[PDB]
């Protein structure tokens, strides 16, 4: 994926590896080396108007 | 089978009139939609993305 990774308050169960939004969209992950949960938020985008 | 309403023979005759002796001031609420959420979607990032 591609995003702004950040620390999070989410508590996955011991077997869970990814977290999903209502719209399927993956919104958190567990780091496989140190077992912290990271939020994923999208890199900033939008129209440019003159 | 549904009932359309209570039946009523209006008390008509060629020299009878009903006049109201009294009134009620009624307040009625009408709701009307005026706008949508102003969504806009990037076609390249939706279809392809990165
Ligand atoms: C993967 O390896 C790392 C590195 O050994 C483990 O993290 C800790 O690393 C520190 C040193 O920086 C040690 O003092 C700790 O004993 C390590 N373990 C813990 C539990 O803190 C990491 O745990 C390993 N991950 C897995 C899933 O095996």
């Amino acid at each position: 994926g591609t995003g702004v990774l950040t620390e999070s308050n989410k508590k996955f169960l011991p077997f869970q590896q990814f977290g999903r939004d209502i719209d399927d969209t993956t919104d958190a992950v567990r780091d496989p080396q140190t077992l912290e949960i990271l939020d994923i938020t999208p890199c900033s985008f939008g129209g440019v108007s003159v | 089978t549904m009932s359309l309403g209570a039946e009523n023979s209006v008390a008509y005759s060629n020299n009878s009139i009903a006049i109201p002796i009294n009134f009620t001031i009624s307040v009625t609420t009408e709701i009307l939609p005026v706008s949508m959420t102003k969504t806009s979607v990037d076609c390249t990032m939706y279809i392809c993305g990165d």
